[PDB]
């Protein structure tokens, strides 16, 4: 079985990352939706070490600011490695996808929401890695 | 205890209505698009309920 | 002919996993249709050793949570090398694809229908590589 | 001029496949056509020493079954090294392109229809490759 | 830690340049708008050392003199490595994009504007890589 | 200067092939088109040495049996290294694309005509590359 | 600093090639528009050393005849570096892209228009690239 691998690394420098858990309710008490008035509940926690990365080309789509119709808009993403478990949404269920807060081009910190998701059942190492998109500035996802 | 037939019954029976005149007059086989199965052998006649229109 | 190949491996990992076997059957009396209500046979199995491999992209059809017009479904994947032979459908029959069970990227664990199987007549070992797709969540696959 | 290419290899294991060249005939005495009632002559032949390989990606179009508004349908192919000259079809006369029984997908066995053959004039060692694709189910191909 | 990446390069040259940050202001008293009479506000600033380098392939859109309807238009574009931190767009507020003045193919000198900026937030030594695109001749951008 | 390969190769065995020039004349006495009735004049010739290798993919419109509407249609072509200068067509004169006889997939032998040379004018040594079509079948070109 | 890429190479040949500046000028004396009856003024030079080269693959545009709707159409280009400064076009002024003599496929000369240079500002040595299209045959290009 896999030795060297299942231990933390010595030569490149690791960090930790701070995350939230998010689920959904409903708050309406007359609507007959399911959605009725969502809200989201958060509970945080932290990744034991992980590894940020950006993205390697310079495809129109991965270009930081976009010009569009209203104005120059704004995306950031990532690729991360950690040994933490993240879970994305699963359906039927009120389990929404785990986000981490990371620095971005602009300056400040934002929140990235977890897309894709790596893991290797038969090895049994615990190393994962992820694919994130910054959350549209002015809101938080969906 | 005065009964009748809702739609649910009646648009279920025209389907299988459809498929057994197909079977009976061009005497090839039959299959409809509601559950997907591996190709029949042979010629076959597939059946679909595309659309509906209703009268105000 | 080929001697290392044909003999299992002693550095790698290797981990069995569950499979089933699928029929149909049709239970309709009176429906005069192949399809009448269409029932699944199943017969479970195992496989002897098996190596589990995540996408190595990150193409839009490849991300594991995608936003459609209802809500954000769900997909999963993988490559897997087995010593196992597992069977496609063939058309004409009562026969369908094999499945195998294995973890998915919710934490959960879901049902894998083989869709590409491939083998080297010529060569003689039997060593096989398949590509598996989640089935849809809420129904067992067609 | 080339020496050891000229000779059988000695490392790789090899095998000999079975083949059948293919004309047509006209059978109708009074339809007006060239067509009339097409019937394919066959006779067998075996291929001296072949290497088959399967297709390497995993492209939409190389799966093995596809879904169709019908069903589940099949398809295969192949990537055939071998020794043995086998030719296309050619327009203007009654040959049809050569045919090769081979292993599939379903664990039975088919026959693959050659489309493309490779030829390299001026080397002169008799080494060729082949593409193949098999012939729809239930059916003698065209 | 880096160690070797966290201090300045001693065999491949380097080179300075200038830039400039950019804001923008209403001006009309009386506008409704948001826009008004829009005016962008600059503030100079060299960057530590650089290093530029041209697009790599020949794609008809990475063309210096590109045919329109009009007439032979202009357009260039480049990628830097650079040492010091620049920012791109943020919405909701009154920053633009950084600029900064290159030589371009026609012997001039002309600003580029920040589209593309990447940054390592978890490796810590400050190295960064931009992209740039000219600013459309006879304008200052957007 | 370059030294080696302005010799002929020692190891790699290299062939001569045929070839035959083109031009084309008008023939009706008192059609006004320059067209009328269109010949072509050949005058033959041979190239000093040569080497002939396949298209390496196998891409839809590489393979050599194409269906169509009509019946199983025929395509073959190639790539030639050679130290004979061959010259495509020239638009405003009367000479017309040089071809070259080799064989084909279908046992045959069949004319292809020059598409595509290249020459290196700065190095000074006479070695061309060449890309090949061969001629539809039944009729001699365009 | 760069020492062994700022000087000469020994071991490649290099050869000179000829060159022209080209700008324009209106002719007609009452007509109300720039551009008038255009004309180009020349004035030639040469390039101190260079290296021709031709496009790598086979696309369907970088063939070198055509067939279009009227006739056997033609077109060349190259890949060229050289340590002489060329200029494309510059928008607001008098001035047009440099053009230069090269052979072509059909055993003439012909001039190549510059499209596409490359230029190194932070690295100091005076080493640049080209891509160039042949001019349009029966005109003098735009």
């Amino acid at each position: 079985a896999y030795s060297l691998l299942s231990s933390r690394n010595r030569l490149i420098p690791r960090v930790e990352v701070q995350c939230r858990k998010r689920e959904w309710v409903k708050t309406d008490p007359d609507s007959p939706f399911l959605n009725g008035g969502r809200e989201v509940l958060y509970t945080p926690f932290t990744a034991v070490e992980c590894t940020v990365q950006p993205m390697r080309g310079k495809a129109i789509r991965d270009q930081n600011n976009q010009l569009m119709i209203g104005g120059e808009e704004d995306y950031d993403s990532y690729t991360v490695y950690s040994e933490t478990l993240l879970f994305r949404a699963r359906e039927g269920t009120e389990h929404l996808s785990d986000q981490m807060l990371l620095p971005d081009s602009g300056g400040g910190q934002t929140w990235f929401t977890v897309m894709k998701a790596d893991m290797y059942p038969s090895s049994g190492v615990p190393r994962y890695r992820y694919y994130l998109i910054a959350v549209p500035v002015g809101t938080e996802g969906g | 205890p005065l009964d009748f037939t809702n739609s649910d019954v009646v648009m279920g029976a025209l389907t299988k209505a459809v498929g057994r005149l197909c079977l009976d007059v061009t005497g090839y086989d039959v299959v409809e698009a509601d559950e997907t199965i591996p190709k029949p052998e042979g010629p076959y006649i597939l059946v679909d309920l595309s659309l509906l229109t209703p009268l105000d």
